[PDB]
């Protein structure tokens, strides 16, 4: 009963490296969209990143210019590598898809736990 | 690509001949009410063209 998941966060300053994998199951069978959202300590949660079942991508105006989401050609495990890593970056990524119920195809929105990330 | 052409792709019924509809209310999926709310058991009753 786990449907998705949140790795490949880690412990790295501000201009830092490291990639980022939300492994959907059978998102291309399900074809439903995908967002990245993050959580800072204290605030509540808040909008990341936006990948449609086309490939159309979109980006916060806080992370725009530095993060690269993208989507495997199979075997769904989305990316999304974050580079020039900023003090405003520590906070808690997330995923979100939907799932087939009732015979439709998303109705069912299910969400990842999610990975931490401090920068310093 | 643009994407100002629009069209319904969501509705609770079909349409009788020459029958016009522009209201713009979220497609209730579930059994709970939308109440302006997408996201979960909602959708948007149009989508884009690229």
């Amino acid at each position: 009963q786990v449907k998705l998941e949140e790795s490949g966060g880690g412990s790295v300053q501000a201009g830092g490296s490291l990639r980022l994998i939300c492994t959907a199951p059978g998102l291309t069978h399900n074809n439903c969209g995908l967002d990245w959202y993050r959580r800072a300590p204290g605030k509540e949660r808040e909008f990341v990143s936006s990948i449609s079942a086309d490939g159309t991508t979109s980006y916060a105006d806080s992370v725009k210019g530095r993060f690269t989401i993208s989507k495997d050609k199979v075997e769904d495990t989305v990316y999304l590598q974050m580079n020039s890593l900023k003090p405003e970056d520590t906070a808690i990524y997330s995923c979100k898809t939907a799932f087939p119920y009732f015979g439709n195809s998303c109705v069912l929105d299910y969400w990842g736990q999610g990975t931490s990330v401090t920068v310093s | 690509g643009n994407y100002n052409y629009l069209y319904r792709l969501f509705r609770k019924s079909n349409l009788k001949p020459f029958e016009r509809d522009i209201s713009t209310e979220i497609y209730q999926a579930g059994s709970t009410p939308c109440n302006g709310v997408e996201g979960f058991n909602c959708y948007f009753p149009l989508q884009s063209y690229g």
